[PDB]
C-alpha cells in the first residue's frame, strides 16, 4: 504494498490556484474513502476534505469550503484537491490518507507555499573539520525562499551521525540552515565528503566536497 | 462541529516509564449501531507522516506494539503507553470519525526524559568561498546532548556578542533521545576581519564547567 503518494505542491501567488494529486497503489482504491488533511509547518493535523468510494459524497473544513474541490478518477487509482484563492493560512504540508476505521498509509506529503516572495536559490559553503576520536564537518545553505531543501551526504552513503537543522527564517526574510555530520578523525585523511544540496524550487543541485 | 481537547500540551516521562494523554470531545462519538466509540489515535514522529495507532477508542492496527492502549467513553477518551522506549518520542493526536468534519485533537508532545548527556562542542570558521561574497558565517555546533537546556554565547576578541547570531535545534533523536544545536553567528567581511579571537562557549548541565571552542581568523 500500500502506497500514498501526494505530489503539485509548489510556491503559489495569494488568490491563486493549485491542484494537488494524491496517486494510490497496492491496493483497491475505489473501496475505500480518501481523505487530505493538512499540516502548518511547526503546527498540528488539521482535516481538511473527504470523499466516499466514488465521489458522491463530499465534505470540507470550515477554512476551506467554498474554495477547494475534492475528486477522484477510480480508473486513474487517484485521488485530487483543487484549491482556488489561496491565502496565507493555506500555506502546509497537504497528505492523503484512505479510510476504514480511521485514517491510514498517510504519504509523505506535498509542501503548499502561499506568497508573493520571489524564488531564491541557495548558496551552499562548507564547514570544514579543524587539524584541532570524532571529527565533526558540514555544509551551510544559506539564503533561499521557499522551502524545502534536502541534504543527502555522499549520495545517501553516509546517514549515520548526521544531523540537518531545522531551516530558520533570517533577518532578510531568506531561509538558512546547515547540516552537520561526525565521522572517526581516522578517516579524514582518505575518505571524501560531499553534501548533496536539491533546492527544487529554484532548479538549483549543489554537490559541494568539504575538506580539511 | 466537534471539539477535540488534548492534555496536557506537552509531556516529558522517563523512559520505561508510563505515558497517560487524555483527549475530551464536545459531544457524544459513540455510534450505537456497531456498538463502537468512533475515536482514533495517531503518532507522528520527527519528520515523519502520522501512524495510526488505535481506531474505535481501544482497537490497535495491527504492527503497533501492545504498549500502546486506547481507553474510554463517551466525552472522554485516554492513550496510555506504558514501558516508555526512546522511538516513543512524538506528538500524539486524537481523531473523532463519527461525523465531518473529521477533526483532530490540537495534539500532546511526548519528550522522552533521558539521563544527562554532555554536548560534544564544535567551531566552524566561516568559508574563504562565503567571505569572498562578503558575509561570515561563523558555526558553532552542540552535539547529541540532552537536556535541551543550553547556553550558547559568542565571543570576539572576548566582547559578548548580541543581536547578531541565531539558533535552530533538531528533534529529539528516536534512538540516543538526545537534541543537538547550532547556532550562527553572522557578521560583515569588514566587520569580521577587525578581530581575530572567534569563540563559542557552551554552559549545560553536562559538563563541569561552561566549555569553550575557538580559532584565530
Amino acid at each position: 504494498e500500500v502506497q500514498l503518494v501526494e505530489s503539485g505542491g509548489g510556491l503559489v501567488q495569494p488568490g491563486g490556484s493549485l491542484r494537488l494529486s494524491c496517486s494510490a497503489s497496492g491496493f483497491s482504491f475505489n473501496s475505500f474513502w480518501m481523505h487530505w488533511v493538512r499540516q502548518v509547518p511547526g503546527k498540528g493535523l488539521v482535516w481538511i476534505s473527504f470523499t466516499n468510494n466514488e465521489g458522491t459524497t463530499t465534505a470540507y473544513a470550515d477554512s476551506v469550503r467554498g474554495r477547494f474541490i475534492i475528486s477522484r478518477d477510480n480508473a486513474k487509482n487517484t485521488l485530487y484537491l483543487e484549491m482556488n484563492n489561496l491565502r496565507g493560512e493555506d500555506t502546509a504540508v497537504y497528505y492523503c490518507a484512505r479510510g476504514d476505521g480511521g485514517l491510514d498509509d498517510w504519504g509523505q506529503g506535498t509542501l503548499v507555499t502561499v506568497s508573493s516572495a520571489s524564488t531564491k536559490g541557495p548558496s551552499v559553503f562548507p564547514l570544514a573539520p579543524s587539524s584541532k576520536g570524532t571529527a565533526a564537518l558540514g555544509c551551510l545553505v544559506k539564503d533561499y525562499f521557499p522551502e524545502p531543501v534536502t541534504v543527502s551526504w555522499n549520495s545517501g552513503a553516509l546517514t549515520s551521525g548526521v544531523h540537518t537543522f531545522p531551516a530558520v527564517l533570517q533577518s532578510s526574510g531568506l531561509y538558512s540552515l546547515s547540516s552537520v555530520v561526525t565521522v572517526p578523525s581516522s578517516s579524514l585523511g582518505t575518505q571524501t565528503y560531499i553534501c548533496n544540496v536539491n533546492h527544487k524550487p529554484s532548479n538549483t543541485k549543489v554537490d559541494k566536497k568539504v575538506e580539511p | 462541529d466537534i471539539q477535540l481537547t488534548q492534555s496536557p500540551d506537552s509531556l516529558a516521562v522517563s523512559l520505561g516509564e508510563r505515558a497517560t494523554i487524555n483527549c475530551k470531545s464536545s459531544q457524544s462519538i459513540f455510534r450505537t449501531s456497531r456498538n463502537k466509540n468512533l475515536l482514533n489515535w495517531y503518532q507522528q514522529r520527527p519528520g515523519q507522516p502520522p501512524r495510526l495507532l488505535i481506531h474505535w477508542a481501544s482497537t490497535r492496527k495491527s504492527g503497533v506494539p501492545d504498549r500502546f492502549s486506547g481507553s474510554g467513553f463517551g466525552t472522554d477518551f485516554t492513550l496510555t503507553i506504558t514501558s516508555l522506549q526512546a522511538e516513543d518520542v512524538a506528538i500524539y493526536y486524537c481523531q473523532q470519525y463519527f461525523s465531518p468534519p473529521y477533526t483532530f485533537g490540537q495534539g500532546t508532545k511526548l519528550e522522552i526524559k533521558r539521563t544527562v548527556a554532555a554536548p560534544s562542542v564544535f567551531i566552524f570558521p566561516p568559508s574563504d568561498e562565503q567571505l569572498k561574497s562578503g558575509t561570515a558565517s561563523v558555526v558553532c555546533l552542540l552535539n547529541n546532548f540532552y537536556p535541551r537546556e543550553a547556553k550558547v554565547q559568542w565571543k570576539v576578541d572576548n566582547a559578548l556578542q548580541s543581536g547578531n547570531s541565531q539558533e535552530s535545534v533538531t528533534e529529539q533523536d528516536s534512538k540516543d533521545s538526545t537534541y543537538s544545536l547550532s547556532s550562527t553567528l553572522t557578521l560583515s567581511k569588514a566587520d569580521y576581519e577587525k578581530h581575530k579571537v572567534y569563540a563559542c562557549e557552551v554552559t549545560h548541565q553536562g559538563l563541569s564547567s561552561p566549555v569553550t571552542k575557538s580559532f584565530n581568523r
